[PDB]
């Protein structure tokens, strides 16, 4: 653990984290001279540990020291300024050998050498782990505590000098690097921080001094939430998840707050028999509970206060969807990977002709010569100007004889700001340095990922190949919202009552069409709907049931093992309880929309649309077509409440 | 789950069959040297007579030359309470001594020092007994040894409504089935600790023996030591080697 | 071959100074003389090359377990 | 499933902060300002709820059960687009009463803009998960409110109970089954400095009620009640309720008193007594310059008898000749202790005597105690016994106790006693009763200096509490004549309601020890009602007055701690096999909650194993906790100066090796040592040792319950 003085910014909503305001101008100064804590995996320097994408509630405060049973990790602390600083921690009964705290002792330098550290010098010193912090009784298994400094209870919480000391039981653990983990648990230190309350006080303040900062009262004891103001990233869950929320405070002992959750009941464990529903907050202890969440959007993440809400922490949690595993940019024909970056490439093949299983010896991705690949920096940007959201990308290589020709191994990058490459995914939650591969050429290989990214400039880049560096990455997102989830138009859920076909055809001597397997991905016979006529009277009802919100779209085609048709364009009907055969609205104007159907033969069609399309008996006309009639119609809904 | 699975027929040696001159038993001993064995008070106090034989896996039956441990005079104990439990120990004076066989193990003495180290490490247990605790409609003819975990104190005293102090304690499951009473009287609670083998419970009945499914009572030899010494060296040297070793003692255990 | 006095993956952690808890990975009594731990069993047991258990030699002392069966 | 529609309309009445039906005092009314409310409509809104009296400035008390559907239809009639925010699950942001950038899509604000004069109707419902089924009450209220402006919604009246209780054992209205009454509470702080009309008036209105004219609450006896513990304040504002006379049942668990913040979703019920007229004391120290005061109206209708049994049922009575005698004395007392061990020269060479030639020697401080016979001037002891200092000693109680607490009164203001949460007899008071009746029933605690007064009373089976929280429960008594001025002159002390532990005429405390409280009350000399024994009459200094000077002021404001307002002279190091039962209190001005750290030692409360607890005022905190540690560690706590840099203890815990008692100094005994005789834990008794009574030689009737079967 170490402790170098680096002036960290309290008024961090001027980085636009997820802020939308702009005249947002600081009086006085945004940064403010404190000390952050780091992690170093050695006794001496030159070595930090890189903050993986798990490790976010911090802010100002240091890392988060993770010991159980039979696991101690040293704490190895030098002085870099010219104060001495001090560590002091909380929970068991620890004797005064790994204590820390100013006061009578017994030993000469060793019960208070660690609050006196002197400059340029390393010092020996180790904490302890007990079995105290472990949740008795079945329902929780995690209870966090803290610890900071002890040179001066006040002027020490203020100077940046926190940590919570995250302990939970012995028994179930996770390969993450030893880890006790297999779950989602979240910490949060809300704790506002004064600058003329502190040991490095410069004696004046950033504007004026007269009375308490003569710009805003306590300007420099700003209520920063997790060391940051308007910030609070990480809080991207699923539905229905029963994650455990650390709940600290130890210096806000004159401020009590209550958490509600915008239409999230609350749920108690332990003795299983109580509902709560709301749970405030008491000034010593930490408070953990669990939070299962239920319906999915930008639900407000509020404590029901005047003086901590608006001036303190306003950030809504969001939840995307679970089963967001549709095809983007594999099966579609819209969305491909035409703005894709990079600078050296791998070979003399064709850069975007990288589908899995393709006719020829030419199928993968290059526009340069590799000549020699290694340990350089052969980096693919692949950007795609908007949000992303990946939780697993499969990997495939190439043959065409007897050859492998896979990767073995290649690390992957992120940004946000294309200004600054932050290349640090490789270091995620397990993941530490390095990251899987593909493993042949006839299995298909996946790299699921843990934790929920989220950025724009995702990088990749790989290494060195079975003498042939090839690659065929695909593309697997998720939805933004958290609603819009296939409701069966392709799986099965949907029977053929909702969504039914028009004319059935059948031969005189011969045998017959079945028309009524308008899905995705069909065998048999046909693969969609063919109805008999060709003109713009034929239509493809599907009932609803309840009201949904429509906003992403697809439609491939069938054909007849011989020739291929298609339709071009089509028309929605929207309707609502009753009925109503009237076309979708046009929300630009007062029209109605004129949609398109599928463009090439096989190459799906992918739209957003905005408005959603209240209704239930929503119909689908043809209007023009290509050859004959003929779409795998399949769209994506929600549940509105 | 473990049930009550019956004592081997090798590392189970503590079973000092306490019996009478016919063919009726009451209560069990605890082997540990050849001078002393501990079992319980009202074993001999308001019973009968007296009558023990180490290496007895069966009472009905008799595995060859093997119970023989016959017991002259007894005498009682000074904290032992006549009405309810407390301290409930007293060592049986043997009359012949016997060398160390298979079915006859010694063990090493206990010391004040395991006593905070052995609780909180071994939270579970086994209590040897041929079943004469609740000699009601269990009696069964096999030496059974079932396992028992530990509880903590705040569940001992509520557990029976005698006020149990601290040299008993919990040694039994939750109130599920039945964990208590089993097991001869005076049966050694012993606990593996670690290379050795040190016993720390006797099983006594309080208030009898029903629907004690709760918790179960069993002493801690541990602050027994200064009775152990007092009645060991205060005797002196073994006169007719192991008469009385020595029953020619008061009352209250000296 | 890192240098002595330096303990762990890439020797990081000192060496061990007092044994106090877990029995101080020793299988008999812990109790350190100040920065100076060292176990041994009594009469019925013996030692190993290093000090990680004492190697037993009795067939039946005062407490073993039968494994034959 | 059950459809729980309602009919709810915001309008602006000028209510009047006092309930005034005749139209004598208009004219010259100390209140008229407008105050925009909730109010409940019939359906299409046509005409106006009439409301109870209750619910002065309360909107309509929503009610509804798990499961169900709430399509509750709103017409605002304010002047700006209000809504309504539940605590549901169900509700999606399209129908949420939240507006606030909440990144979405913009028709997600239609339930925000309803219009002054627009019907919206709420599409709402409820889970399976929002029902307890257990320990808890059948019912779990909720609060809705307007998501606009928290400083105008709530200060104008925009508040409204919302109730999801349990389906089964509830009626269409709220009430239960087997309770035939519905009470709803509400405290608020209508902040009207703060809201829609600036106008200077920081006035503390409960639901629009100022000094103390909220209708009294009224029920008959015969019968079954069920509260509700609702009731927002303006932030961080706290209500030191409580319910004297009468005990209630928060939780399943016989309580008497409950102060949160926020409004804590929480409700309870309780089963009348006797007639009589009790007292719901609002005694909030932070919240008295306007005025809230209640009571409860108990008559008598006879509607159904309970089987409850006066004495206990056929085996503990210890009939018993032992009259707590209490005088009210005015022995030399002072802040720092009989001989200082920490030397409090802050106090010792200025106020202790006549050094600094400020107040004297010769105090007026009345404490109260507890002697041994009809002496009235000593008592076991002829100084005090230590432990408790100017707090009041051991008091515990049982069945049959004879509680006669004869005190007699001679310093110079009537004074009285008063047990927290006792019921007594009509004839004496012993409680801040306003019930004078006839001369069978009068009540009258006014004990003037020489007269002497026996509060006779027995405390039988009916006076405990449950079975699953401690044995003896914390209540500190005070007196009743007055209410926060005696509490500053040393008059409070802690009473012990304990179970059905009742061995002999004492009550031998099974699975139990001794007891070790912590009390640190902030007062002042000027809080007290002997100001005049300080700087006026008892004084030496007439041309140099210690008055409006700092130095005067923070002398006297002082934390105490039994009767020792330096450091105590006990330790807390207590040993191994302590079964005790530890206490807390933090009286004084306050009303916020107090919390204390501790390092490296902890508690066992709650089934778990918690580190710093957090007690409150009024009432007493209980908690069994077993001292179990080695060493020497500091109690500090963390605030900001004069209650963080002071507040420590120094002590020493050691247990060498069972409970340290074969070479120290401590009340204990393992024993674990030679014996040869007789010593601790040597129960032989010639007769029978113990069991569970001692009714007869052997006790023959077979049925020892906890209370009423």
């Amino acid at each position: 653990i170490a402790a170098e003085e680096i002036s960290w910014d309290y008024s961090e909503f001027v980085q636009r984290e997820t802020d939308i305001e702009d005249s947002d101008d600081i009086p006085e100064d945004t940064t403010y001279k404190k000390v952050v804590f780091r992690k170093y995996l050695d006794s001496t320097f030159t070595k930090r540990d890189p903050r993986g994408e798990y490790e976010e509630h911090l802010g100002i405060l240091g890392p988060i020291i993770r010991a159980e049973v039979d696991d101690v990790i040293q704490v190895r602390f030098k002085n870099l300024a010219s104060r001495p600083y001090s560590l002091h921690a909380h929970g068991l009964s620890y004797e005064k050998s790994s204590e820390g705290k100013t006061y009578e002792d017994d030993s000469p330098e060793w019960f208070k050498e660690d609050n006196a550290v002197q400059p340029n010098s390393s010092y020996t010193y180790v904490w302890h782990a007990t079995e105290r912090s472990g949740p008795e009784s079945p329902g929780s298994a995690c209870r966090a505590w803290a610890y900071y400094s002890a040179v001066n209870p006040e002027k020490d919480i203020h100077s940046g000098l926190i940590g919570p000391l995250l302990i939970c039981q012995k028994g179930i653990l996770h390969k993450d690097s030893n880890m006790p983990m297999d779950m989602r648990e979240f910490v949060l230190l809300f704790m506002t921080f004064d600058e003329k309350k502190s040991w490095y006080y410069e004696k004046k303040s950033r504007s004026s001094w007269r009375l308490t900062s003569s710009e805003m009262k306590k300007s420099h004891e700003f209520h920063a939430i997790n060391g940051m103001i308007y910030s609070l990233p990480g809080l991207k869950m699923y539905e229905q998840e029963w994650v455990r929320l650390h709940l600290l405070n130890i210096g806000g002992s004159q401020d009590i707050h209550v958490v509600h959750f915008h239409g999230q009941t609350l749920l108690e464990n332990g003795n299983k028999q109580h509902q709560l529903g709301v749970w405030p907050l008491l000034p010593g202890s930490f408070k953990t509970l669990e939070m299962k969440a239920s319906k999915p959007g930008w639900w407000l993440l509020n404590t029901e206060v005047g003086e901590n809400q608006r001036a303190g922490m306003q950030t809504p949690f969001l939840i995307m969807d679970r089963d967001c595993r549709m095809p983007m940019g594999l099966s579609t024909g819209i969305i491909s990977d035409s703005q894709i970056k990079a600078s050296e490439f791998l070979g003399y093949w064709e850069p975007r002709l990288a589908r899995l299983n393709n006719g020829g010896s030419y199928n993968a991705w290059s526009v340069e010569k590799l000549a020699a690949e290694f340990a350089s920096k052969p980096w693919i940007q692949v950007d795609m100007q908007k949000e992303v959201i990946i939780t697993g990308i499969q990997t495939q290589g190439a043959k065409h004889y007897l050859k492998s020709c896979y990767t073995t191994e290649f690390y992957v990058a992120y940004s946000s700001n294309q200004i600054n490459w932050q290349i640090f995914k490789g270091n995620s939650t397990r993941n530490v340095m390095y990251f899987n591969g593909n493993s042949d050429a006839s299995t298909i290989k996946e790299n699921q990922f843990d934790p929920p990214i989220v950025a724009r400039y995702i990088r990749i880049s790989p290494t060195r190949a079975y003498n042939r560096p090839t690659l065929r990455l695909e593309l697997q997102g998720c939805e933004v919202n958290g609603c819009s989830t296939p409701l069966g138009m392709e799986n099965g859920k949907i029977e053929n009552k909702q969504i039914t076909a028009s004319s059935f055809k059948k031969s005189w001597w011969g045998d017959y069409w079945e028309p009524f397997r308008a899905r995705l991905n069909a065998q048999g016979r046909v693969n969609a709907w063919q109805a008999k006529a060709n003109n713009n009277k034929q239509w493809l009802e599907i009932d609803l049931l309840k009201i949904k919100k429509i906003t992403a779209i697809i439609t491939q085609g069938c054909k007849s093992l011989s020739s291929e048709m298609y339709v071009k364009s089509y028309t929605i009907h929207y309707s609502e309880q009753g009925v109503e055969w009237k076309p979708y609205r046009l929300k630009s104007s007062m029209v109605d929309k004129i949609f398109e159907g599928n463009t090439n033969t096989k190459g799906h069609v992918k739209n957003f649309f905005n408005p959603p399309i209240i209704s239930r008996f929503i119909r689908v006309i043809p209007k023009t077509w290509n050859q004959s009639i003929a779409l795998r119609l399949e769209l994506f809904g929600c549940d509105i409440y | 789950i473990v049930g009550g699975q019956e004592c081997k027929d090798g590392e189970c040696p503590w079973q000092a069959l306490l019996i009478n001159e016919e063919n009726e038993g009451f209560c069990g001993g605890t082997i540990l040297s050849e001078f002393y064995i501990l079992t319980a008070a009202h074993c001999l106090y308001q019973a009968k007579r007296f009558k023990v034989r180490v290496g007895d896996r069966n009472t009905e039956q008799e595995e060859g030359g093997e119970a023989v441990h016959e017991v002259e005079v007894v005498i009682k104990h000074n904290r032992f309470t006549k009405e309810t439990y407390d301290f409930d120990i007293a060592v049986l004076r043997l009359k012949t001594p016997i060398t160390f066989r298979m079915n006859v193990a010694p063990a090493c003495l206990p010391e004040r020092d395991w006593a905070e180290s052995t609780l909180m490490t071994q939270k579970t247990g086994i209590v040897s007994g041929f079943g004469r605790t609740h000699e009601k409609g269990r009696q069964s003819t096999r030496l059974k040894m079932l396992e028992v975990p530990y509880v903590d104190r705040n569940s001992c005293k509520l557990s029976s409504s005698f006020i149990i102090t601290q040299n008993m304690f919990c040694a039994g499951y939750d109130t599920k089935q039945e964990d208590a009473c089993q097991g001869d009287a005076g049966g050694p609670h012993v606990t593996r600790f670690k290379d050795t083998y040190f016993v720390t419970g006797i099983v006594s009945w309080g208030e009898g023996c029903a629907r004690k499914g709760k918790y179960g009572i069993y002493t801690k030899v541990t602050a027994f030591l200064k009775w152990i010494d007092r009645s060991m060296k205060t005797r002196g040297l073994p006169k007719a080697k192991s008469h009385a070793p020595e029953v020619i003692t008061s009352s209250p255990l000296k | 071959t890192c240098l002595e006095g330096f303990e762990g993956k890439n020797c990081e952690l000192f060496t061990r100074k007092l044994c106090s808890l877990d029995n101080g990975d020793c299988d008999q009594f812990c109790h350190e003389e100040q920065n100076s731990v060292v176990c041994s069993c009594a009469r019925g047991y013996t030692l190993a090359d290093n000090g990680k258990a004492c190697i037993p030699t009795g067939p039946y002392p005062c407490g073993k377990q039968t494994l034959e069966r | 499933a059950q459809l729980r529609q309602f009919y709810v309309a915001a309008q602006g009445i000028s209510w009047s902060y006092r309930p005034e039906p005749t139209n004598s005092s208009l004219n010259l009314s100390v209140t008229s300002f407008k105050k925009i409310v909730y109010r409940e409509y019939e359906p299409y809104f046509k005409k106006e709820k009439p409301q109870s009296t209750i619910s002065g400035l309360l909107g309509p008390t929503l009610y509804a059960e798990v499961g169900d559907i709430i399509k509750v239809h709103f017409k605002n009639k304010a002047d700006k687009p209000l809504s309504i925010h539940p605590q549901g699950i169900r509700y999606s942001k399209l129908s949420e009463g939240a507006s606030y950038l909440d990144h979405t899509f913009p028709a997600e604000k239609m339930d925000d803009a309803v219009a002054p004069g627009r019907e919206y109707t709420y599409e709402w419902s409820i889970s399976e998960d929002s029902g307890p089924t257990h320990d808890d009450p059948p019912c779990l209220t909720h609060i809705y409110y307007s998501h606009e402006n928290l400083i105008e919604d709530f200060n104008s009246g925009l508040i409204g109970p919302l109730l999801i209780c349990k389906k089964g054992t509830l009626t269409e209205g709220g009430t239960q089954k087997t309770f035939d009454k519905q009470i709803v509470l509400l405290f608020a702080v209508f902040d009207e400095s703060k809201s829609w009309s600036q106008s200077s008036s920081l006035m503390y209105t409960v639901n629009g009620y100022v000094n103390g004219t909220m209708p009294d609450i009224t029920v008959c006896a015969h019968d079954h009640i069920s509260w509700h513990l609702l009731g927002m304040s303006s932030g961080p504002e706290l209500f030191s309720i409580h319910f004297n006379g009468q005990v209630l049942e928060q939780n399943h668990h016989k309580v008497s008193a409950i102060t949160l913040v926020s409004a804590t979703s929480t409700t309870a019920n309780m089963t009348v007594g006797p007639e009589g007229k009790w007292i719901i004391s609002s005694l909030t120290p932070k919240h008295l310059q306007a005025g809230m005061q209640a009571y409860i109206d108990i008559k008598n209708c006879p509607k159904k008898t309970r089987n409850l049994k006066k004495i206990t049922r056929e085996q503990r009575r210890h009939m018993k000749r032992w009259e707590y005698f209490i005088a009210a004395e005015e022995v030399i007392w002072d802040y720092a202790p009989v001989i200082p061990a920490n030397m409090d020269k802050k106090y010792r060479s200025q106020h202790l005597d006549n050094f600094s030639n400020q107040i004297g020697k010769h105090y007026k401080k009345v404490m109260y105690t507890q002697y041994e016979d009809e002496s009235f001037t000593k008592h076991t002891v002829n100084p005090n016994m230590k432990e408790d200092g100017i707090l009041g000693p051991i008091i515990r109680a049982q069945v049959r106790d004879t509680l006669k607490i004869v005190f007699k009164n001679m310093a110079s203001r009537p004074y009285s006693i008063y047990p927290h949460g006792v019921t007594f007899s009509p004839y004496e008071d012993e409680v801040n009763s306003s019930f004078t009746s006839g001369r069978n029933n009068t009540m009258i605690r006014a004990v003037q200096p020489g007269e002497t007064y026996t509060y006779k009373w027995n405390i039988l089976e009916f006076d405990e509490p449950t079975e699953n929280d401690a044995q003896c429960l914390t209540r500190p008594y005070y007196s009743d004549v007055d209410i926060m001025r005696d509490i500053a002159s040393g008059l409070i002390g802690l009473l012990l309601i304990c179970k059905s532990r009742s061995l002999d005429r004492r009550g031998i405390q099974r699975a139990a020890d001794i007891e070790q409280q912590a009390v640190f009350a902030v007062f002042d000399e000027n809080k007290s009602w002997y100001l005049e024994d300080n700087i006026n009459k008892f004084c030496e200094n007439p041309d140099e007055v210690k008055r409006d000077d700092p130095k005067f002021y923070e002398s006297n404001i002082m934390s105490t701690i039994n009767g020792y307002v330096p450091e105590s002279i006990t330790t807390l190091g207590f040993c191994f096999d302590d079964t005790v039962q530890w206490h807390f209190c933090s009286v004084g001005t306050q009303n916020e909650i107090l919390t204390i750290h501790f390092t490296g030692h902890s508690f066992i409360y709650g089934k778990r194993h918690e580190d710093t607890l957090t007690l409150f005022p009024m009432r007493g905190e209980s908690v069994t906790v077993t001292m179990d540690n080695v060493g020497t560690w500091m109690l500090t706590s963390m605030n900001s100066s004069p209650r963080s840099k002071k507040l420590r203890l120094k002590f020493r815990d050691v247990k060498c090796i069972p409970d340290d008692d074969e070479d120290s100094y401590e009340i204990f005994e393992p024993p674990e040592s030679t014996v040869m005789a007789t010593r601790k834990m040597h129960d032989r008794l010639e007769p029978e040792d113990e069991e569970s009574d001692a009714d007869y030689d052997y006790q023959n009737r077979l049925a020892a319950a906890l209370g009423i079967r």
